[PDB]
């Protein structure tokens, strides 16, 4: 299951004809694209590999 | 009934409202709709309102809709329900408005807020105007405004031209006939009248103060010169000094210089300046001269 | 009278050009400007569909 | 029979609505069809509700077919089964409406909700609009407005014109009418009027009021100048003063500058503004340079 | 009636005031538009104003 949220503050004169607005004019725009599944848990690191990339002196 | 036609009353004011609309019904007279997109967007916006989706991609060329700008006047003490009348002007490659009907426009004010809506028959001349047009009652009042009227005791009398003596005069006989401190003179333009706690009882009291007589004191001397129209207007207290002028074509009915006699009343001026045998657009130039002369005793104004 | 247009494979009819026909085509007056007029001795105009 | 030419009443008043339709039985003097896709479309949309299902991929060009904006208004007071006039006007390149039919037409207000329900046959004149018709009775009531008529004791009588005098002549003449407090005035333009409770007795109280007689009081001096259609209008209170004019081609009947002389009534300042021997274009000139200057003791306005 | 006409009173002064406008229902003799770009961005700006998107 993959999710897109959007949020932002839109102003009612920047919208189109067509009741639509690019996402450039939206003032605190928080876009986020996520997914579950095993798909998505393929894509984390491993809580070792993220121990070690976060305190291995190199 | 010349107090009502000096001043105006303080609160009892006219607003101004605009809006857009359609003009349907012309006989081939209208838009273009090629060079004009928004009559054809508008137009696909009334459809899907009304229930209707022309597909976005097609071609719409339309002969007998005009985008039209409607103006109107907010009356005072406007309400809700009477009716108002509205001037519909073509904006862009439309020909004639001639037997057009305004659809629903609702006339915005200054704020945006809707305050009338629009709807009726054109009337146009048909040398005449063919792309502006007039309705009357052509709009009915959707908003009211609030107003003070009737809070306080004091309302101001604005004088639409400047005047010390006007204003004294004004002040004199509204205290000669109801009571002595009943108005005061602020400035050169504003009357404050004292007036009793309601709203009938000011209504009455500016019933009985604006059909009062009061006699009207010389103003000042003014000659108003209209290069555009080419027109020239003085009034009665324009004077003129003696001397001499000379221009092109124009001579003594003999030599270039003619003179020009002291002048104290206006049908002495307009005697000695037409003796000068002198066309309006010539007089212009004569009069220009002249106050930079000092030979015209008056406020040249150019309009 | 067939008129083709885009976006349609099938050309749509637009009318048909009937001919007139005459008995006597002697007899038609001369108006001038390449017209010529029915008179009393090429009466009857027929309409006709070309071919018949 | 004067006050109900010179206020309306409160919650009597008039609606406005539109809607779409397509008019049918030209002569080939209809849409084209091609350069108006909403045409075609709803003539598919009416079609498939009748029971006919043209493909969607099928050209359809139409010559007896216009698609039609129709407009009304809604009356005071309006009950289902009632007809009233509306108007038609074509939409686009559109030839003439002088034998169509109007199909069914929803007739929609400003809330976007069905008030009548159009159909019926065009009148058009046929130098007389082709594309513009009238239907009398075309449209049948459906819907019905709540009012506030007949609840509560007071109602407001809400003038044409706004006007202390006329507002407090109309309070007085109710007054001297029907007893004591039976009308206030609020402003210029609202005279409040207590009835009795119910709504026999206030349609009763409203029929005694209507046709009641009221002097009417001398407004305010007033010149109307309508450009667009070349015409001047001044009402009865319009006084001049003495002062020269001067206008191109324009002479004494002589010298370029012609005197005005001081005029009190109407008959007098027709007569000093006919010496002059201007045409209406120039007598707008001449006026508006006299507003500039002083000489109108008048209120000019263009319209 | 001379001082008024020889005189001006200190504080009694007359101001100017300028804007900018459109002015419409012309018969074809307004602006080109082509030539002048504010005609046609001031319209745009009008119109979304009271609504419309162009």
């Amino acid at each position: 299951t993959e999710f897109i949220r959007f949020s932002g503050v839109v102003n009612p004169r920047t919208i189109s004809g067509s009741n639509s607005v690019p996402s450039t004019q939206v003032a605190d725009a928080r876009i986020e694209y996520v997914g579950n599944g095993y798909i998505n848990e393929a894509q984390n690191m491993g809580w070792l590999q993220r121990f070690f990339l976060n305190l291995s002196p190199m | 009934e010349r107090i009502r036609d000096l001043t105006s009353v303080q609160g009892v004011r006219e607003n101004s409202l605009i809006g857009y609309g359609l003009v349907v019904g012309l006989d081939g007279t209208g838009d273009q709709t090629t060079q004009t997109p928004f009559t054809t967007q508008t137009l696909n916006n009334m459809l899907s309102q009304l229930g209707i989706t022309v597909p976005t991609g097609t071609n719409m060329q339309l002969k007998n809709v005009a985008a039209v700008m409607v103006t109107a006047s907010y009356p005072p003490f406007a309400r809700q329900g009477q009716t108002i009348d509205v001037v519909v002007s073509s904006m862009g490659n439309a020909k004639s408005l001639r037997g057009g009907t305004l659809l629903m426009t609702p006339l915005k004010g200054v704020d945006s807020q809707v305050y009338a809506l629009a709807q009726g028959n054109i009337l146009v001349g048909g040398v005449n105007q063919l792309n502006g047009g007039r309705i009357t009652n052509g709009a009915i009042i959707e908003r009211e405004l609030p107003t003070q009227f009737g809070a306080g005791n004091t309302i101001n009398l604005q004088l639409n031209d400047e005047d010390f003596t006007m204003a004294q005069q004004i002040t004199d006989a509204i205290n000669r006939a109801r009571g002595y401190g009943s108005a005061t003179a602020l400035d050169a333009r504003t009357v404050q009248v004292r007036v009793p706690s309601g709203n009938s009882s000011q209504v009455r009291f500016l019933a009985d103060i604006q059909n009062m007589e009061v006699n009207v004191t010389p103003q000042d001397a003014k000659v108003v010169i209209n290069s555009r129209t080419g027109s020239v207007v003085m009034n009665r207290e324009v004077t003129l000094d003696s001397c001499a002028v000379a221009q092109g074509n124009l001579s003594v009915t003999g030599g270039s210089l003619q003179s020009v006699r002291s002048s104290a009343n206006l049908n002495s001026v307009v005697r000695a300046l037409n003796a000068l045998g002198a066309t309006p657009m010539d007089l212009m130039s004569i009069l220009q001269s002249m106050q930079s002369a000092g030979c015209l005793r008056a406020k040249l104004e150019i309009i | 009278v067939s008129v083709t247009q885009q976006g349609q494979a099938a050309p749509v009819q637009v009318g048909q050009l009937n001919l007139t026909t005459f008995m006597n085509d002697t007899g038609l007056e001369s108006i001038g400007e390449n017209l010529y007029i029915e008179t009393q001795s090429s009466g009857a105009p027929n309409e006709s569909t070309p071919g018949l």
